[PDB]
């Protein structure tokens, strides 16, 4: 019946956070506030001010020192709040767990409180490449406090202390619209055409839950179709100032089947994603980890019904293709968007340098 | 949901053996399948793990270097392969099954398929009578396990205790079987298909 | 090891 | 390295509708990666208690568990005249992952006297050159007794399990010796 | 009669380098080699090993937590050296001060060297603008000591103990040729012509020497000079991989002395590069810093007679243009070099872009 | 302050 | 190498003085010109420095907003002006000269300005005979420095010990000289030029 | 803050050719920015040793310097019958750069007892309306003495310098009173 909070000290042990959590859900209309404590003994600095801070950064490089181009470090948020001394009371009140941590710890402990707004994206990284080394760009959620005379102050390595947090979403409970796709291809002059139906079975997939699609061929032409590929691709939309769309495929079935002039053909395929065979590629965006974790596929990125803002960050998405290999060109494809999440548990210069080499990168 | 294996039995020490579990129910790469082995009246023990989503297989210092785990996606089964056996590795082995996303503990497990090794063949009991009330019989020197012992063919169901079988040194299995009669046996060996009736008197 | 993030128990 | 998990008591005797209280032990630091499963005899294991505070789905609610720091609790309110098992206690933070040493619960009665009984081997047993002696003991309580040979090694018991007609154990002493070491006394 | 020495601890105390020099003078044929002593407890680490590491880096970006482009590290010469436990006694034999530091300290020293290679730049600086944040691109020098178990094993801050040292040179002895240049423009059709003579008095200038130019006009023409311009130019040649050469201004001087046309005009003039009215130009060229002092600007880089090598880092060299205006055109010039210097003392990708990015920003 | 470059005396 | 200067002399309280140091046989770039004063009977003082090369100028903590220092690099001169002069202001002030590649120490100075601050006017002294062997004369309530004294027009220069003058609350100065005669006064005061002649009998 | 540079002795009584030594305390660690110089009574002062161990250029050998920690030494070899002056100890390390207070190297003699004479105020003194009474001291050692009035404040005493011709020290004394106060005793 105790609940379980997490905690990290300063080097000298002087300055203490105390954190209730460390993934904060998003509700697609609000994020859960991050509501803290911190420890500090007021003879240790007795003219200074407590002062912490919330940044999201888009990160390149490692965390050590690189030996290459380093962290592009533009910052999408930047918050500042003051602990001891104190500030006016909201907002609004004190919570429920800050009241809780006050009453464990006693005068020597002050709260803080910060609310992410929300448009900003979730925590992803890119996936490294084996000719890099370290990581590659992704945002991610941070946490700092430290003592100062000012804001403007520089920071100090030995009262200064970091924790990193994460921002998550989860699988909305409401389902969604079949998802289904036609496409048909003519010929010359004569009426027989190609026509093929795929559809899905759900909106939304689970992690490593199978993907079954059914496809629907109607041949009724004269040409005759070789191959049928099923390929799952993923979609991040790299948003700095220019939007840059990179596809990194993740799984695909092909089969061997014939498909007769002026027939039909029935079958349901089976693809799954997963990251046992995709540990090579560039390009390839996971869930955010906390220190080095082991984290699946980067979850869809979900927005409100009316959009207006959120172009920002890394924005990943899912698009099943199937495509009919025919004779001498005319190849037909269609695209199936889904999403995949985990259940609900119980012009500044360098900039656009940057961005120019990042897209000769990838691309 | 079901976890049901199959696959085990006798091998000669230093030989190979391969057990599979066929999981049905859920997916291999929404799930960890594990492996537990258990001694004959000793605790559980961890031998190999495989995790089909990171492609990640650990195994116990134990069994490092000899057991060799493997699943095959398409059939929705895993196998375990067993070399150099020796007479440590002999118990009771469960396939378990964890969340991969994310752990919380083993809630599914199989059946269990005994497994042994064991230098000694296949031999047949001896009915050795034990005269006093207290009477009783003694078989000894089979394998391999079980026996079944009744008393004037089961006509005699109480006061009947049938104490649990004991391996000693020699490499073979004996139990016995004690009836009380106030005022006043058929045993079967299915393997060796041995059916032995004998009679005590004082 | 190093500086790690421990944890403690919060209780009423 | 590998993470000892020390779980006491070995075996503990309780009467239906007692509390019944099991400690874990962990030689290092777990947060909360413990999970306690229920072994019936000759059945597979069956979880319990995951995350070392959750109850499992489908499990009556008199289990319960607890942490202390490197002191993880499992607690029965009213055991319930089905739930004499044997329970095991399992973390999932470090690979390896590693069980405990298991804790029998068995029903509880009163102290019975052992009805010792000595039996000679038989003749045919004699002319086959092994001699064996067996001492019967039935209808005793604890499982736990002192058994001595004199006419040393060369003996091995094998007790039974409590059955529920009588709730009491039976143990079976069998000494072995050659056939000129049976006739030297 | 006690000579000094400069030693630096780790966080935790257990680590300790003791260096007998921070200034390493450059002979144009040798480099005073970099002998130092470390203490390490050997109850403390107990199964691991001590690495000195000696680094140069052609780093860009401040030293904290930048929030734009960060530190480009193309490393110039990396050195590894193994202190506990001991390697061959090579080279040569331990130094003397190696043997005080040893007889001061005891068992619990072990000694490391390092030997500069001749080429290698000096430690200079580019001046930070005032658009820009923090510093700017400069080579420097460095020392770490550290203990792990292999040379690939990932940094600790807890251990390492990171030192800052320079590679500087002093002026030589022997004085050089006098400077001296000519040029001479004749006109359309008739034999008149305008020549100029200029020269210098030293080839070498102590920092904050005035400058004395003697200027010769011969105006044997019909046109007319109307002013008379004489400045210092500061070189800095940026070179990874393409050489890339800046001119910055850094003193003039001018007069309005008018010359009649057929006739001569004679005069000495008197420039002085200073810092204090150059505060505010980009691209600069300054002394390396050790934390964070005052230096002039960069003395001049001096390379032996043969040519070869030592094209890295950067660069630095000093010239005199006198300028003479003339209507409609027909500007005539001439530059002197001159070197300034202290008395003596009693295909990678993104180092492309990198390289790109400096051109742009600076030209 | 903060983790500085002191100094020491060296004689023979 | 020559480190002239001069400026000083006599300026009211609250007022303003200039003073100039013309340095000369050295370069007002490579070198770094700094002030020291240092009051009567005490000792020395810093107030003030100039770094030419950088721009960088420093001032005392009891002389901050009060005095500017300012140097002119063609004229290769140095210039401090004080304002709001205080009774604490008055001492003698060198100036002197660093190495900026590097600072060695002050290794150059000049020959020192006097300078002082009183309300008090000019006045003439007053000669008081001291009748007694010892003999002498007393001059009080004169102003400037100095006064020079002389016996029987310096016919006599044994023997005789002119103390320093010392200031009393009045704002005025005053000495005495002593002449000491086994068996058996020309005072001049420059400024104010005065010159009186007194005997001294028993 | 201001780093305070304490220097002792005030004053030291030396003969020619013995050893003179002068100590300088700094508050706070200055490495070796300590510089000693030397001012003749009149003169400007004149750089001696910099960088608290170097002598400078165009100095005699027997001055010398020495660091301890935060205790920096001036030690004179052979004391020169022309090196009698004031020493100052000054630090540059930190803005503001503090001097010593100083210390005087005279010549040493034998004590010499003072001819102590009194002087009563002429008439035409009286007449002005302040009458002074002149306390006379001649050809005594040391520098220090005691003088007192009585017939309290209102008293000023002038000392003159060592003068080599007799190696020794005077003092004059003058005690000024109102009219009044004169006519009172």
């Amino acid at each position: 019946p105790g609940t379980r909070v997490f905690k990290k000290s300063s080097p000298n042990g002087k300055l203490t956070v105390y954190l209730g959590k460390r993934d904060f859900v998003d509700h697609l209309d609000k994020v859960d506030p991050v509501d803290g404590v911190v420890l500090v003994d007021p003879d240790y600095l007795k003219d200074r001010k407590v002062f912490v801070t919330l940044t999201v950064a888009f990160r390149y490089g490692r965390e050590d020192c690189d030996v290459l181009g380093l962290s592009f470090r533009k910052d999408l948020f930047i918050a500042n709040y003051q602990a001891f001394p104190p500030t006016p009371n909201p907002p609004r009140p004190p919570t429920r767990l800050q009241e809780r941590l006050l009453r464990k710890l006693g005068q020597h402990a002050h709260p803080f409180f910060f609310t992410i707004p929300q448009n900003l994206p979730s925590s992803v990284t890119l996936q490294p490449g084996p000719e890099d080394t370290g990581k590659a760009l992704g945002v991610d959620f941070e946490i700092r406090a430290f003592v100062a005379k000012s804001l403007e102050e520089k920071s100090h390595k030995r009262n200064s202390v970091r924790l990193v947090i994460r921002k998550v979403q989860f699988a909305p409970e409401k389902p969604g619209p079949q998802p289904s796709a036609e496409t048909t291809r003519h010929f010359l002059m004569s009426d027989r055409s190609l026509h093929l139906e795929a559809s899905l079975d759900k909106e939304l997939y689970y992690h490593g839950e199978p993907l079954n699609v059914n496809v629907h061929v109607t041949n009724n032409s004269t040409k005759t179709v070789k191959k049928i590929k099923v390929s799952v691709r993923q979609y991040a939309d790299i948003v700095l100032f220019s939007t840059a769309q990179y596809k990194v495929p993740v799984a695909q079935v092909e089969q061997d089947d014939q498909v007769s002039p002026s027939s039909t053909f029935s079958k349901v395929y089976t693809i799954t994603p997963f990251l046992a065979n995709n540990r090579e590629k560039r390009g390839l965006a996971l869930d955010g980890k906390l220190k080095h974790e082991d984290t699946n596929l980067a979850s869809s990125t979900i927005v409100k019904e009316g959009a207006n803002k959120e172009v920002l960050g890394i924005l990943v998405s899912y698009r099943v293709k199937v495509k009919l290999v025919v004779s001498r060109g005319g190849d037909v494809s269609v695209e199936l968007p889904f999403v995949l999440m985990h259940p609900k548990p119980h012009a500044t210069d360098d900039d656009i340098v940057f961005e120019d080499f990042a897209r000769l990168r990838l691309k | 949901v079901q976890l049901v294996e199959s696959g085990g039995g006798l091998v000669q020490p230093g030989g190979s053996l391969r057990l599979s579990c066929a999981a049905s129910g859920f997916n291999v790469y929404s799930s960890s399948i594990h492996w537990v082995r258990q001694a004959p009246g000793k605790g559980l023990e961890w031998v190999a793990s495989i995790s089909s989503y990171y492609g990640y297989t650990y195994y116990a210092d134990s069994v490092k270097g000899r057991f060799t785990i493997s699943a095959d996606t398409s059939k929705n089964t895993a196998y375990l392969q067993m070399n150099s056996l020796r007479a440590e590795d002999t118990a009771v082995y469960y396939c378990a099954r964890s969340r991969q996303f994310w752990y919380s503990g083993l809630d599914y497990w199989g059946q269990g398929t005994l497994v042994t090794v064991s230098s000694a063949s296949t031999k047949g009991p001896s009915v050795f009578p034990l005269a006093p009330a207290a009477l009783g019989c003694l078989v000894k020197d089979y394998f391999p396990e079980p026996v079944t012992v009744s008393w004037n063919s089961g006509a005699l169901t109480s006061g009947v205790h049938t104490f649990p079988a004991v391996l000693q040194s020699s490499g073979l299995y004996s139990l016995s079987s004690v009836v009380t009669v106030p005022s006043s046996c058929n045993v079967n060996h299915k393997p060796s298909n041995t059916k032995v009736d004998k009679k005590v008197e004082p | 090891l190093s500086s790690c993030s421990e944890s403690s128990i919060l209780t009423a | 390295s590998d993470i000892q998990m020390t779980q006491s008591p070995s075996s503990l005797s309780a009467s239906v509708g007692d509390r019944v209280t099991i400690t874990c032990r962990a030689s290092q630091s777990v947060s909360s990666a413990v999970a306690w499963y229920q072994q019936k005899p000759g059945k597979a294991p069956k979880l319990l208690i995951y995350s070392a505070s959750s109850l499992y789905s489908g499990v009556p609610s008199r289990f319960s568990g607890s942490r202390s720091g490197t002191d993880f609790t499992l607690t029965i309110s009213s055991l319930q005249p089905e739930d004499f098992a044997t329970y095991y206690c399992q973390q999932y933070k470090y690979v390896p992952v590693t069980f405990g040493q298991g804790t029998k619960v068995e029903i509880k009665r009163t102290v019975a006297a052992p009805s010792v009984f000595i039996f000679p081997p038989s003749d045919s047993q004699l002319k086959s050159g092994t001699a064996s002696v067996v001492c019967l003991l039935n209808n005793f309580y604890p499982r736990e007794a002192k058994v001595q040979w004199k006419v040393s090694g060369n003996s091995q018991e094998s007790v039974t399990e409590q059955d529920s007609k009588d709730s009491t154990y039976s143990l079976s002493s069998t000494l072995t010796l050659s056939k000129a070491d049976y006739e030297k006394h």
